[PDB]
């Protein structure tokens, strides 16, 4: 509904429509893949 | 006919007779460096991948 | 002489010098923005002078893109080393090289003069009509600057393409990076000129393209048909630099040279056909949206191959060599930072995610991480690598671990919170905002003042 | 992919039992900012700079051949800082092949 | 395992300790590190080990700190960042006692798993 | 000539006049002023003040200062 | 402790590495060739056996 202080709200917050829920879950679905892509690559940044 | 170049007329960079007798040794070191390089490539590729 | 010089290496120095000068104006504008956004209220801009903020954000974007980073990464480092990398005496077109830098300076003077003399209003750096065509004369002046800049960019692109005819050695990856950017410019600029002329026609010639029965969405197609190729015209030279630095400093031959080259070619072709991911919220047809979303995600493949080829360059390097040199640190930092920017780009590429994140500060943080952090650091790293060849001194940068650490920490303090407020949500191109978004905006503002202070320590 | 030069076992056989790998230092030396003398004028400071080029340095091996300062790219081959005119004599990229012609030899 | 199974023409050190040596070092001073593991003044060359006598390919390893402080030094004599320590002493120990290595790795992973899961959950 | 071998020989040989550096920094300083001076001028033109007082466009407590 | 040493000695024996199947075309070292290099060579990372 309205922004609240010091909230991460990663991927969205307070959906009030089925489409709004879809948007939040699409981001949540891809987020672990993004973490994998980052962690897997960064771990090899070294001599 | 083409112009001819004679290598026997080229002045050479200065090298002492002591240095000239070590040519085989330096070549020997170079081969061992290439052998160690090639083997290490396989070793490192396996470790890091 | 100074202005008459045709030496390609001197002109390269001029490009870097001018980028830093114009860059001072760019950074100042950025400080104004962040100061204003420190809390809710008016801080340094009156509510009756809100048009100035709109002009500040517009000029910030335009100057940093076309007058700072592009002249620095495509004009500065390229004009200095490309003829050397090509084992050629000098650049193919000497007189054209001279006029290009003069043109850039003259267009800069026009822009800043328009700040002083014209009424200050803004329409974004994307100059969307009808807003751009109902404005005052400052918009006309900005259009003249862009067109003039376009002339310099195209002639410089012609100059680099001619190296293929004279190159006496091997086309290294960096040379390939510049050539492809030149191709991207030759194909994208003529379209930009056309749409800019149409903006002028509506502003100055009573044309009616951007009034009812004329589609305003037309502008966005032609603009972004140049817009996105521009973001790769700005990043590809940076990639070329990163390749040289990693290979040289680690004493390791580039791995997958041909894949690096073919990755750059691929990014260009794909980057020329994905522009409408900037137009997701206009209301395009379902199949168009799916095409553009699909092709946009494909760009990650070639971009990913380059990243992993860079990583193996740093892996396995000798431990005895000192790794604290600023150039090496910046090159490594680029990989770490670019992945963040690219991944967030893939997130916004999904159109349904984009509906929530369009015109929000998440987009800001995305392109800042790539440009304000990645591109800047790449240009710094490239100049630092060539410090001996260029010969500049009177700075403490070459070995300064404090500068690198402070820059990395504080730059992330500015833009990481901008990802958070993107789901809060705080729109872009605004100055006032709700009181519940102050915390994150305040943190980013503290980051901006700190970064500026660190820029003074180099001297 | 490149994996070094190929070695035949015959080439790894020493001519003496005491042969080991030559321990020659390939660190060129200790350096810093080039330090110009106050007395030197512009011309003589140019000579000083030209005599401090690392890319003109080398390491001499036990047989008298020298391994030069080498780089992957020709950017490191010009004088530092770069002079106005660098590659007056075209740099030569040497390619190798197995082709030969009789005129080059004599019996 | 480069010296053990791959290459037989590099000198092979003896492990003095499977733990780093902690020493205080001063900037502007040069230190010499034992690369054979037989010196009695570890981690430094004592003048009587292989390194000091230049025997069997062993030579002292020159090292110099940038700043004063306490630095960890390699006891296993095989760390990649030798003379400094980077964890290779533990790695080389696992090669020599693979059963012990598993115990420590399981314990470390167990703690890491619990903490990260407890905080995120 | 030896003096002409290096581009910008005086600067590279560390003999250049410092005024050249001062002009470069001054030019950058002037460029920066193009963002601040019009801000002050525009604020005064539309308000009568060169710079606002934080939150002076909102309702303030009686003791606010 | 007896079982501890037993399993420790059982694991150790099984893990002792066998010579690598080189995936590269290198020569055979001449017979009777000892240590030729020195410890000042660039360090080669110590890698665990598979
Ligand atoms: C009734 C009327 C009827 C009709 C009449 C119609 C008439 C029609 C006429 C048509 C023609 C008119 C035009 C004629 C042009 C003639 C050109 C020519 O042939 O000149 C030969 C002539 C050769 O001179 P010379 O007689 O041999 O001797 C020259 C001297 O010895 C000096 O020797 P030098 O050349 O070696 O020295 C030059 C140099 C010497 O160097 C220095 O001064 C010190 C070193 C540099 C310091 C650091 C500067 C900052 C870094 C810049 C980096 C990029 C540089 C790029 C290259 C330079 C580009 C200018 O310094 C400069 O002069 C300029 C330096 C750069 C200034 C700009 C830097 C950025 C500042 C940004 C500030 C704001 C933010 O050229 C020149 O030397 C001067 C050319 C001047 C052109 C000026 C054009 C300026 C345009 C500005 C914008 C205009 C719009 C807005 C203006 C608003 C004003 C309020
Ligand atoms: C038993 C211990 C482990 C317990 C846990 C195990 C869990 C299961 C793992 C799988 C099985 C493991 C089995 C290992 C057995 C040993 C095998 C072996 O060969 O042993 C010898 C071998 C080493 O032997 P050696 O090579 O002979 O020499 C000994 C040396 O010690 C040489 O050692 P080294 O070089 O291998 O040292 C390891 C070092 C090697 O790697 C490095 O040092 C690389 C560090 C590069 C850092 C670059 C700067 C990054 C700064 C980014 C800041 C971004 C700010 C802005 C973000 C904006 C976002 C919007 O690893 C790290 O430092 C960890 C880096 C991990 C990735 C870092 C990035 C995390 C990102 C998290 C998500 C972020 C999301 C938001 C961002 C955007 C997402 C799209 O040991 C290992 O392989 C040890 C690996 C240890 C891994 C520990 C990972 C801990 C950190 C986790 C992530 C952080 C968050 C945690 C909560
Ligand atoms: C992003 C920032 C941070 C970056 C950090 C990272 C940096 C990493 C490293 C980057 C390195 C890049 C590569 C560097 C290569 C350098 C090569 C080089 O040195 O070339 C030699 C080149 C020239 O040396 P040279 O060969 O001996 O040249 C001899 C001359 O050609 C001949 O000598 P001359 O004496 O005969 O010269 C002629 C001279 C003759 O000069 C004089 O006679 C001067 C007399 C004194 C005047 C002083 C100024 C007075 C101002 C008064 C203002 C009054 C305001 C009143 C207000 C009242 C209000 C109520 O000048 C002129 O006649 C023309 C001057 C034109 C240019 C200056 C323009 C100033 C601004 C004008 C604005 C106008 C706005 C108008 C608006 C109108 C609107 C209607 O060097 C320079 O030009 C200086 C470069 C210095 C910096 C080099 C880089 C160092 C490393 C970076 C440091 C950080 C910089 C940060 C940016 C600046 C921040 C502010
Ligand atoms: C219950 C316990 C069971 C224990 C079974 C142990 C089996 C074992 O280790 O066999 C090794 C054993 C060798 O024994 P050894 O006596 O030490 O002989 C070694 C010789 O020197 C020479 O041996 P060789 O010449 O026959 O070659 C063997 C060597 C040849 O090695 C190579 O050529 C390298 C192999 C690794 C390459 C990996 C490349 C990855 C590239 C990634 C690229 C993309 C990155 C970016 C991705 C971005 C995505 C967004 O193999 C390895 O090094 C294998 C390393 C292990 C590979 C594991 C791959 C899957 C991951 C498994 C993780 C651990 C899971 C534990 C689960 C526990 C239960 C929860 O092999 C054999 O007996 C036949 C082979
Ligand atoms: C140089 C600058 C630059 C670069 C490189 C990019 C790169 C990318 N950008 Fe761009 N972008 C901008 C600058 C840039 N962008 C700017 C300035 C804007 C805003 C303009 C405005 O609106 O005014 C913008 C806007 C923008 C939007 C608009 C969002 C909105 O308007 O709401 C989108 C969405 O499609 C997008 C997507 C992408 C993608 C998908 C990439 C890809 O190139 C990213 C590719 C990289 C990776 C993917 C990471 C590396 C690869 C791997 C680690 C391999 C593994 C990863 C996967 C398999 C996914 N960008
Ligand atoms: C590459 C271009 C570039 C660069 C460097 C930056 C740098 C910065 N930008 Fe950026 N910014 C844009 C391009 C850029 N920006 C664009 C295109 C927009 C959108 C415009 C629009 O909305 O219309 C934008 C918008 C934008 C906004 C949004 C205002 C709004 O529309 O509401 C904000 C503030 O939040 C901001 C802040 C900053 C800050 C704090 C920095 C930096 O100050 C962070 C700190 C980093 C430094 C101070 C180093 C920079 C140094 C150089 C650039 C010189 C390099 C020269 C050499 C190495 C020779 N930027
Ligand atoms: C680089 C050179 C090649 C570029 C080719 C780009 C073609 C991309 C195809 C995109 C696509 O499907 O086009 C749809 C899209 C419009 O979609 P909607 O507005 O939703 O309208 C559809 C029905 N009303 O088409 C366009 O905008 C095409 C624009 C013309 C591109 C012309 C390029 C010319 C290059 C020379
Ligand atoms: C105080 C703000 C920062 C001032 C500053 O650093 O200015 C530096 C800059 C360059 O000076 P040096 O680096 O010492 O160059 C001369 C040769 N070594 O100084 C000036 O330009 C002096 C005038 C500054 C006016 C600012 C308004
Ligand atoms: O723009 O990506
Ligand atoms: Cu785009
Ligand atoms: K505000
Ligand atoms: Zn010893
Ligand atoms: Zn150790």
């Amino acid at each position: 509904d309205i922004p609240w202080p010091a909230r991460t709200d990663w991927g969205g917050h307070d959906p009030a429509t089925p489409f709004a829920e879809l948007m939040i879950n699409t981001h949540s679905m891809f987020w672990p893949v993004a973490i994998f892509i980052y962690v897997s690559a960064i771990y090899m940044v070294k001599k | 006919k083409p112009l001819k170049i004679y290598r026997s007329r080229l002045p050479l960079p200065y090298r002492t007779d002591e240095e000239i007798s070590q040519e085989k040794y330096v070549n020997w070191c170079g081969r061992w460096y290439s052998y160690r390089q090639r083997l290490q490539g396989d070793y490192y590729s396996r470790h890091y991948f | 002489f100074y202005i008459l010089v045709n030496n390609n290496k001197r002109i390269g120095i001029y490009y870097i010098k001018l980028s830093i000068i114009i860059g001072i104006l760019g950074i100042v504008l950025s400080y104004i923005i962040r100061v204003e956004l420190y809390n809710s209220g008016n801080r340094i801009i009156k509510y009756d002078n809100v048009n100035y903020y709109n002009m500040v954000i517009t000029l910030h974007g335009l100057l940093m893109i076309f007058y700072i980073i592009m002249p620095g990464l495509y004009g500065g480092i390229p004009l200095y080393i490309l003829p050397i990398l090509s084992v050629i005496t000098d650049i193919v077109l000497p007189r054209i090289n001279n006029i290009s830098i003069i043109i850039v300076l003259i267009s800069y003077i026009v822009v800043i003069n328009s700040i002083v003399i014209e009424y200050n209003i803004g329409t974004g750096w994307t100059l969307y009509p009808p807003l751009s065509i109902i404005g005052t004369v400052i918009v006309n002046m900005i259009l003249y600057g862009l067109i003039i800049i376009g002339i310099s960019s195209i002639i410089s692109a012609i100059n680099f393409m001619n190296i293929l005819i004279v190159i006496d050695g091997i086309i290294y990856v960096y040379i390939w990076s510049i050539i492809i950017t030149s191709v991207l410019l030759i194909i994208s600029l003529p379209i930009l000129n056309g749409i800019l002329l149409m903006i002028l026609s509506d502003i100055y010639f009573n044309s009616i393209y951007f009034i009812l029965n004329g589609d305003v969405v037309l502008y966005q197609h032609l603009f972004w048909y140049f817009g996105h190729p521009e973001v790769y015209i700005l990043i590809l030279p940076a990639f070329g630099i990163i390749s040289i630095i990693l290979s040289v400093l680690n004493n390791k031959i580039i791995f997958g040279m041909k894949s690096m080259i073919l990755a750059i070619i691929m990014i260009s072709i794909l980057g020329s056909i994905v522009w409408a991911h900037h137009i997701y919220t206009v209301g395009l047809e379902l199949d168009t949206k799916i095409y553009f979303n699909n092709l946009t995600l494909i760009i990650s493949i070639p971009t990913g191959n380059k990243i992993y080829n860079w990583i193996i360059l740093y892996i396995g390097s000798y431990n005895i060599l000192y790794n604290g040199y600023q150039s090496l640190i910046f090159s490594i930092m680029f990989i770490i930072i670019f992945i963040i920017g690219g991944i967030t780009g893939i997130i916004i590429s999904i159109d349904i995610i984009d509906i929530g994140l369009h015109d929000t500060y998440y987009i800001v943080s995305h392109f800042h991480y790539i440009l304000s952090i990645g591109a800047v650091i790449s240009l710094l790293a490239g100049i630092l690598l060539l410090k001996d060849i260029i010969g500049y001194y009177n700075v403490i940068i070459k070995i300064n671990k404090y500068f690198g650490l402070l820059l990395f920490i504080n730059i992330n303090i500015i833009f990481t919170p901008q990802f958070i407020i993107g789901f809060n949500v705080m729109p872009r191109r605004i100055l006032e905002y709700s009181d519940n978004i102050i915390v994150w905006n305040l943190i980013s503002s503290i980051g901006s003042i700190s970064t500026i202070l660190i820029l003074l320590s180099i001297f | 992919i490149y994996e070094g030069q190929t070695v035949q076992e015959s080439e790894l056989i020493p001519q003496e039992d005491d042969w080991v790998i030559e321990e020659t230092n390939f660190c060129l030396g200790r350096n810093c900012y080039v330090r110009f003398r106050e007395e030197d004028d512009l011309a003589r400071r140019a000579l000083h700079q030209m005599d401090s080029q690392l890319n003109k340095m080398h390491t001499r091996l036990r047989d008298g051949t020298v391994i030069p300062y080498m780089s992957f790219h020709p950017d490191e081959m010009v004088d530092r800082p770069a002079p106005i005119h660098t590659f007056s004599e075209k740099p030569l990229l040497k390619w190798t092949w197995d082709e030969t012609y009789e005129e080059a030899y004599d019996d | 395992t480069w010296t053990e199974i791959w290459w037989e023409h590099d000198p092979t050190p003896k492990v003095a300790q499977y733990r780093p040596y902690v020493c205080t070092v001063e900037s502007g001073k040069v230190y010499w590190w034992c690369a054979c593991g037989e010196s009695k003044t570890q981690p430094w060359v004592d003048g009587h080990c292989k390194c000091s006598k230049r025997e069997g390919g062993f030579r002292p390893r020159r090292w110099e700190p940038e700043h004063d402080g306490v630095r960890l030094f390699c006891g296993c004599k095989s760390c990649f960042s030798s003379p400094t320590w980077n964890g290779g002493c533990f790695t080389k120990w696992m090669q020599s006692n693979p059963a012990g290595g598993m115990l420590y790795c399981f314990a470390a992973a167990f703690g890491f798993g619990t903490l990260t899961v407890y905080r995120k959950f | 000539n030896l003096e002409d071998h290096f581009d910008l020989a005086e600067y590279m040989m560390k003999m250049h006049n410092p005024m050249s550096e001062y002009l470069y920094w001054i030019a950058g300083f002037v460029s920066g002023l193009h963002g601040i001076l019009p801000l002050l001028h525009s604020n005064y033109y539309f308000s009568g003040m060169f710079l606002p007082r934080d939150n002076d466009n909102t309702q303030l407590c009686d003791d606010s200062w | 402790a007896a079982v501890r040493s037993q399993i420790e000695a059982a694991v150790y024996k099984w893990t002792r590495p066998r010579p690598p199947r080189l995936g590269v075309a290198v020569p055979r070292s001449p017979p009777g060739t000892g240590i030729l290099f020195h410890t000042n060579m660039q360090t080669i990372r110590y890698s665990l056996s598979p």
